[PDB]
């Protein structure tokens, strides 16, 4: 017989025909999948009295456990079974209710923000419901669904109940972001934005996808704070960190201004004792809202290569050593310019200074390399100034060795961040980056948490899915949609710190990047490692930046340029194509295909709604949802594996069946040059920076050791091609 | 894991 | 280990067919001249063509001047120094004859218990367990190799938390007894407390009149007495969360693979014995043997009962069809029954068990191969009906042979203590849930057999038990017991080189086999064990298996360990033997 | 080797 | 360890001279009325003025319902499993009464010795010595404190 416990408590006999019908439905259109295999593996686990939901997890998991490269379509079988289950958990049926009734009920329960029903009429929700296609839920892969269920869909944390499905999330994110639009265009923007996200053309951060439509206004996940050389600024910085990390934001901290150990008695304060005890204080600030002090809370801290304490700073992440000499749970970015590299090449010395002993040096380091050179050599000669000489090879070696040990000592080329930048360095220099080394924005130290004259940089992020577009001219519409949606969010979200609001309202900075780059190269028959992708990349990133700029330009005409537009190089009619590292000419010869001179005059005249538009971030969550390769990165392998309380989650790279030979896996790359040449080419067009990795397979090298000579050449290659930052260093194990 | 010896001669050639 | 030889010089004195013909000649030597040589020829043909397999003591010893053939003994200890000593002495005696031992020691009162007007059970179970270990080990080369026992106690014993961790490596030497295995005894109420997230109450058996007895014999009386004693606040007790108690047990089962389980209710509700007279209160070394026992006063106490069992197996791969089992069952039962009168008994209480009940334990080998060549598997439920059909045939024919032998030679002295005597059959008392996982009809006439058993009785109180094999299955080139092979090629070390054996008919069957680690999980196998148990008199040496690499972060979840345990219980599985965890 | 967390809710459903 | 008392509650029920006079009264209780009380007085004087000392079992137990006063036992093991078992059993019995044991086990045949038509002394003295130890330790708090033997 076999009996089943229904949702409530009642019992009826098992329906093997019903299970079979759902599986048949799930398997429609798929290839190389066995319904009977799934049936065999799950039915053997059933027992008399099994509850209904438990039959569902079992069949889902049975399908999920057969996901492999030879049968990739089990991703889709398991996904659809999971979707079905979730429809029932949410709606008690497979058909979702009308959009209006759904929203009404959610407002009643306190799960959706009630502004939605104020901003739109029943007629308008009826209309929005005609835009929706719930069948697009059928396009998710299994790992996509586990991501939706884990962190996107509105749900009860305690009880486990799920309250919505993916298309409702998509339509209502759209409805919220365009809610202030004139009735004449509002619903057209909504439909078009909904189509773009629901067909994966545009990807959005988790805070946005989980929160927009709900009563929260906390959507800032990327913040940059610069610390001044004073206890008041140290305290303010610390306080701003605590405030933001409680909202799960990643932090970039610039702390290179703090005077070195031993420095003169500041008529009260206590900077005799050095940078490190304050770094420790920034760490506990970053960690103040983390489960047991570990999981959650992330920051990267920045300082110049020539800081008097640099040798102590470089080894903060090192395991062995006295606990007072270590600050292990933050990453670091070492700031470098052309002169520091020159001393290395010429086998000369580098002079270390405390920023407090060298008037103007810190400022010039970022803003003006000629003044840096003048002031630097001058101070090297003044024997009245406290200083320390080190061999450049020893300083670089130490840095590169620590970069290698931890993978988490990063690099920022501060000259490149200011010579090739949307900002005039005399007014608004870029003096740091963020957690992930793609964000590059101006900052100003705070007096006090509430100092109205400080500036904390914020950035709103998104990405174009390069694999979901048939051609580059689709980017025109996608850029309009993305820029408008993100710009609206700036007015919508909250600002817990006055100085952060200043940055956001002043500059209105966006950071739009890409996902599925690897897949896109593969299906165009190119590779990372051999230079074959160079011209295609040039062409691709021109299109992105041109269309991004055009959308923002058009938005400025309609709504007004950003308050502080006059501080951009854009205001002076200067474009990315004017200021890029000239060496790029030797590695690509793709012509510009778009009319940049027309755009130039249109920018001089009407300005930009946004001071920045582009940044190339890493992705994991949003690329898993699209079944996209992550960011600009080559996949480590054809099948991705993740652990969960629900079983092993597998995801196969898109179109493995037809592309397995076209892909170039991370470790198939003979070396770093081809990838770095692509990063350099992208950077020609990108406003901010790129989360560029370097990679090293010990087994490619004599006696299994990566030579320092190679580590340094790649560093110089990065610089020579104008790469602004270097993020994670990946060393393969085994 | 890493080999720390550096040839300064071979580096000096490079063009920033 | 089979052929007659000089241990010292190395000389070999015989060949395999002489061993086979003379084992046959010895076992049937007392048969009337009219049939004797026909039985001999027919038994010789069966063993020499591998249809029937026999234990090493039998194959090495029958024909020689020895009479030591008991290799499987069960002893129950009473809560007294006299019984402790007697038990210890019986262990020493039997292990010197290389017998495996099942020791029931759950009756020993817990640490702290009242001063027994002389004796010293204040100090607890553990120092006596240590004494049983050295007894088991008393005849072993340097204290390690040789000598084996499994010791039994109830889940609700006051000391259970200390007992559960006896095999654990870290800890003070006084808290450890590492060179015996253990079987934890569980019933429906203990499982219920787990499911309902409730508490389990621990008691010393000496403080709870009737509780120990009811635990095995009568679950209603167990429930009554148990809840009553939980309420009496004058009785010494201890509360533990059932999830914590089960978790500890399952974790130790997982670490060592050698913390076993006996479902004592199932051993008594589905059993050849009336639990009011002859309850099953323990098992043996390998967890397939289930027989009545009685504590001893003294090594020579004529009122104690030590259980013995004579073993054999049918080679499921050497038979063309199930109806061959009729003749094989006649041969096996007659041969083993004769051995009972032939072998020696070094302890009076063991002779009592053997002559009283005349208990046999006949199982199978080559099950995997048999499934493979019928195109079935362990893991998917495809083997269910075939298994039902197979084990019906085995038990029916076993019972028929013993029934016929009772007509000819007389039922066993204590036949009246069996449920068989009351016209009750295995098919009457099995766990009802088995109906949901098989629908094979009975093909044999059990009602005819029923009346024939009521009338003439059985020569043997038990006939069937599913043991592990290694030696006898290697001799037949058979897959071991009911187990799936780990791989296609077996490897063994010797002073003569690497010994390889390929699974039978690899050439034609390589895809038909399902190797141990190809099984997605334990359900299909446990459903087969449950189905076999429908028909088996005693129990089955059922394994559970876990491949860390099938699980997130390479760790076996406790949730899964407990579900399999409950699945075993729900399908009426009496015992769980070794837990196998794959490495790498 | 083993993960010790147990959901008592999911167990309570089971039928002995 | 001498005075009669409640182990549980802690209460003490007697004083030293009562212990002394009643040990004397018990040990000479069967003496002819003509001499009995003279022996009692004279034994009481000897122990109470410390001229004669007595074992703890005697001083704690004589006058009470116990009859367990043997604290010093010597057992010789024969070269057979039957004697090994008997020895083991006698040890357990006596150590439960907190007696110290002298065990003679030098008669057990050595490792490697001929197959005794049944038994198992091939394996040597040591596994049986281990068995004597657990016997000696069978009534000891957690396997350590209490239970003592010397083996010869």
């Amino acid at each position: 017989n076999l009996l089943v416990t229904k949702r409530d408590g009642s019992t009826e006999r098992i329906n093997l025909d019903k299970i079979h019908r759902v599986l048949d439905w799930a398997a429609e259109g798929l290839h190389n999948v066995s319904i009977s295999q799934v049936e065999l593996r799950s039915h053997i686990q059933f027992y008399d009295g099994i509850k209904t939901s438990d039959i569902h997890e079992t069949i889902i998991k049975a399908a999920a456990d057969l996901i492999s490269r030879d049968a990739p379509d089990y991703q889709y079988l398991a996904a659809r079974l999971a979707i079905f289950h979730l429809r029932k958990k949410a709606y008690g049926q497979f058909e979702p209710p009308a959009l209006y009734d759904h929203v009404v009920k959610m407002v009643e329960m306190g799960k959706y923000d009630n502004h939605l029903l104020e901003d739109y009429t029943e007629e308008e929700f009826k209309q929005m419901d005609t835009f929706i296609d719930h069948d697009r839920d059928m396009t998710f892969s299994y790992a996509a669904v586990k991501q939706l269920e884990g962190k996107y869909l509105v749900q009860n944390r305690v009880t486990g109940e799920i309250y919505e499905s993916a298309q409702f999330l998509y339509i209502l994110v759209a409805a919220c972001l365009f809610s202030n639009y004139p009735r004449e265009t509002r619903l057209q923007y909504v439909k078009r934005f909904y189509d773009a996200v629901s067909t994966f053309k545009i990807s959005l951060p988790t805070p946005i996808m989980s929160g927009v439509r709900t009563p929260t206004r906390q959507f800032s996940s990327c913040v940059l704070i610069e610390c001044g050389d004073s206890l008041d600024s140290i305290n303010a910085t610390s306080s701003a960190i605590v405030k933001y990390v409680s909202q799960r934001a990643g932090i970039g901290i610039n702390a290179g201004r703090i005077r070195a150990l031993g420095s003169p008695i500041r008529g009260g304060e206590a900077f005799h004792t050095g940078c490190i005890p304050f770094y420790k204080h920034f760490q506990t600030a970053v960690k103040s809202c983390s489960q047991g002090g570990v999981r959650g809370g992330a920051a990267t801290l920045f300082y110049p290569m020539w800081h008097l304490e640099v040798e102590s700073l470089l080894v903060l992440k090192n395991n062995r050593g006295v606990e007072g000499n270590r600050v292990r749970h933050m990453d670091y970015g070492v700031q470098i310019n052309k002169l520091m590299y020159t001393r290395l090449l010429k086998g000369e010395d580098i002079t270390l200074f405390s920023p407090s002993d060298v008037p103007g040096l810190y400022d010039a380091f970022f803003a003006d390399q000629e003044e840096f050179e003048r002031l630097y050599t001058k101070y090297e000669k003044d024997d009245s100034i406290r200083k320390q000489r080190v061999k450049a090879v020893e300083l670089f070696s130490l840095m590169m060795q620590e970069r290698a040990s931890t993978g988490r000592i990063y690099i920022q080329n501060v000259d490149h961040c200011n010579t090739h930048s949307p900002f005039d360095p005399a007014i608004a220099p870029v003096r740091q980056s963020n957690l992930c080394l793609e964000i590059a924005l101006p900052t100003k130290p705070l007096n006090d948490v509430n100092d109205e004259n400080g500036e904390i940089a914020l950035c709103t992020l998104s990405a174009f899915n390069l694999g979901a577009i048939n051609n580059l001219d689709e980017l025109e519409e996608l850029a309009i949609l993305a820029v408008r949606a993100l710009d609206a969010l700036l007015d919508y979200q909250d600002y817990p710190i006055p100085a952060a609001k200043r940055g956001a309202m002043g500059r209105r900075t966006l950071g739009i990047g890409v996902i599925n780059f690897a897949y896109y190269l593969a299906k165009h028959g190119k590779r990372y490692s051999d230079g074959s992708a160079n011209n295609l990349t040039h062409k691709t990133f021109e299109a992105i930046q041109y269309y991004l700029l055009k959308a923002s330009n058009e938005l400025a005409k309609e709504q007004g340029a950003c308050p502080w537009f006059n501080e951009t190089t854009y205001a002076k009619g200067i474009l990315p194509i004017d200021t890029y590292k000239k060496d790029l000419d030797t590695i690509a010869n793709e012509p510009l295909h778009y009319d940049w001179e027309a755009l130039r005059e249109s920018i001089k005249t009407h300005g930009l709604r946004n001071s920045t538009l582009s940044a190339l971030m890493p992705s994991e969550t949003s690329s898993q949802i699209s079944n996209a390769t992550n960011g600009i990165e080559p996949p480590r392998g054809y099948v991705s594996i993740k652990a969960s309380k629900d079983g092993i989650l597998r995801q196969v790279v898109p179109d493995y069946e037809h592309l397995h030979d076209a892909y170039e896996l991370l470790w198939e790359m003979p070396g770093n040059d081809g990838y770095l040449q692509l990063v350099g080419i992208m950077q020609k067009f990108i406003d901010q920076s790129i989360s560029a990795n370097t990679n090293y397979d010990p087994s490619r090298f004599p006696s299994g050791k990566v030579p320092m000579q190679q580590l340094l050449k790649d560093l110089l290659t990065a610089y020579k091609f104008g790469v602004k930052t270097l993020y994670y260093q990946n060393t393969r194990d085994g | 894991q890493i080999d720390s010896e550096v040839d300064t001669d071979d580096l000096s050639n490079f063009q920033l």
